[PDB]
């Protein structure tokens, strides 16, 4: 969370297994498994997420967020803040055979 | 004044007192067969300072003994039968019937001119204790009486004056002393504020907290 | 500064009070009558998020029939007959240092609550509903169908001041901001079923209406967090010869 340093809320980052559907409400969300991310106490959230594979419609995990509580800030304070993401790939993963990319064309 | 200590303040010799509870009379003879014997279901939520006493616990586990001070005004001695039916025994509908004659209902047989006749019914339920309060229904469906569980039932006392092939046209009057005995209480529970509207339910009218002052600083 | 709970859904958060002293427990640490304790139950299931409003009353939650649609738990009640649960209750506010309030979570036993209209009876539909935040008003309620809702007698008739004997937890928004009751197991009968007895009831009341200043956020978030433990049940399987 980069934002002001006097706002406090929570979050539901939920996550669906490979097979699963996205939660269409926070209810169905909270069920499955779920952090409550503090933004008061806490402002980085890391989740390592297993099951990671090439699959080459398709089944894939999902990560959503939802409000739980919304922003609270006091006066004097944006009515605006935002989250950034960053990814990374983990303490091990496998790459096996080469290919070129479909990025640059020649 | 001084100070010192108390003992006079445990829940045993709090809610432990002799407190009359029920008073009734029949006549022997009239045209109303309800009025030829006395019925009464024990419960003590009729004596409204009994009542608040002991519903400052919510549960409670007490074998009580049970005094009668009968009287009697129009020749020879006259005999009382004071019937005990204990939860899911048979009821009398009438003077004389088969209910009266039930051998598993304890009876004390007592003649005027003697020490008052008293018994001691123990601890009877199938539950670990007697709950004052209850938050639920009596059905699962939740459409039954509500507040209501028969785990705090207790039997009713019946009494009857043991007459001939014609009675007398006596008439007696009852009173009934009610007393726990080695009383044991679990949660405690705030003072009622409100007075009682009715003897089985929690009904009540929204009263004042308390009473006012002219002025915050004013104390006199 | 943040000792995260983790059960299968995390919690972070940083006194506990106990019911009475006694931690949930087995009826086992003490055939005909077996017995199957479900050790899944556990987790957080959190509530919905009140809002904590500049002219509110208090609001109140019967337990367990706020969990009755929840997951596993929701879905043994209907299965099972009789059980017995222990419940951690979190109830966390945020707000700023420029809003002041006070409330009051009390976790009340078996509270029978009386009519509106002296002597009439109402249907269970008017005390509990699923998951709500069931409101209480100030004055009188003259709806005939509704529970008596006056804040002053808490809806008792016991006096509003004298609830603090019940274990409870005062969330001054000055200083502190969460409260951790742990409510054991208080039941005459063993094991008892789970729709008919309504086993307690949670309370949270605004002593001390917010003020927020101005051009501040307008309401205070207080979510509740409920997890099950030490839930036992009885057995579906029949016994040996």
């Amino acid at each position: 969370f980069c934002g002001s340093a006097m706002a406090t809320g929570k979050f539901l980052i939920a996550y669906s297994p490979p097979g699963a559907n996205p939660p269409k409400t926070r209810k169905d969300a909270m069920l499955g498994t779920h952090i409550i991310w503090d933004i008061g106490l806490q402002s980085s959230c890391v989740l390592c997420v297993p099951w990671i594979s090439q699959t080459h419609y398709t089944s894939a995990g999902y990560v959503t967020c939802w409000y739980q509580t919304g922003m609270i800030v006091p006066p004097g304070t944006p009515n605006s803040s935002s989250i950034m993401c960053f990814a990374s790939a983990c303490n091990d993963f496998s790459v096996r055979m080469l290919r070129d990319t479909p990025f640059i064309s020649q | 004044k001084n100070y010192h200590s108390r003992s006079e303040s445990t829940v045993e010799n709090f809610l432990g007192r002799s407190a009359c509870v029920y008073m009734e009379e029949y006549k022997t003879t009239d045209n109303d067969v309800n009025k030829k014997f006395v019925a009464w279901p024990i419960n003590t939520k009729q004596m409204v300072q009994m009542r608040r006493k002991l519903e400052m616990f919510t549960y409670l586990r007490f074998d009580m003994e049970v005094t009668f001070v009968i009287t009697s005004r129009q020749m020879p001695v006259l005999t009382h039968q004071i019937m005990y039916v204990p939860p899911g025994g048979p009821i009398p509908a009438k003077v004389d019937d088969y209910a009266w004659q039930t051998s598993t209902n304890p009876s004390i047989f007592w003649t005027e001119g003697n020490a008052p006749a008293r018994m001691s019914i123990p601890f009877i339920s199938i539950g670990n204790a007697y709950s004052n309060f209850y938050d639920g229904w009596s059905n699962f469906d939740q459409r039954g009486s509500y507040g209501y569980n028969t785990l705090n039932n207790l039997g009713h006392i019946y009494v009857r004056h043991v007459s001939g092939s014609s009675p007398h046209p006596i008439t007696s009057t009852i009173r009934v002393y009610f007393k726990p005995k080695h009383t044991r209480a679990w949660v405690p529970r705030p003072p009622r504020l409100c007075q009682y509207k009715k003897a089985f339910s929690v009904d009540f009218t929204p009263t004042p907290i308390t009473d006012t002052r002219k002025d915050i600083n004013t104390v006199t | 500064r943040s000792i995260t709970l983790g059960n299968s859904t995390i919690t972070t958060q940083e006194n506990v009070v106990v019911g009475y002293g006694r931690w949930p427990t087995y009826l086992r640490d003490d055939e005909d009558q077996p017995t199957q304790p479900d050790v899944a139950t556990c987790r957080f299931y959190t509530l919905d998020s009140i809002k904590w409003e500049k002219g509110s009353v208090g609001w109140w939650w019967k337990f367990p029939e706020a969990l009755s649609d929840m997951g596993l738990f929701g879905q043994n009640m209907q299965y099972h007959y009789l059980g017995r649960a222990g419940y951690t209750i979190h109830v966390q506010c945020n707000a700023s240092k420029f809003h002041q309030g006070c409330l009051l979570v009390v976790c009340v036993p078996e509270a029978e609550m009386g009519g509106a209209v002296v002597g009439q009876a109402f249907s269970a539909t008017a005390m509990a509903n699923g998951d709500k935040a069931y409101e209480f008003t100030s004055a009188t309620q003259s709806d005939q169908t509704k529970v008596q809702t006056a804040i002053h007698n808490a809806g008792m008739g016991v006096g509003v001041g004298n609830l603090t004997i019940y274990p409870h937890q005062w969330i001054n928004l000055r200083t502190n901001n969460s409260a951790t009751i742990v409510m054991p197991y208080i039941n005459s009968v063993p094991m008892d079923n789970m729709f008919r007895h309504y086993n307690f009831t949670l309370m949270v009341i605004p002593f001390v209406k917010l003020d927020y200043a101005d051009t501040a956020s307008t309401y205070v978030p207080i979510t509740v967090t409920v997890a099950p433990m030490c839930a036992e049940y009885n057995g579906l399987r029949l016994a040996q010869a």
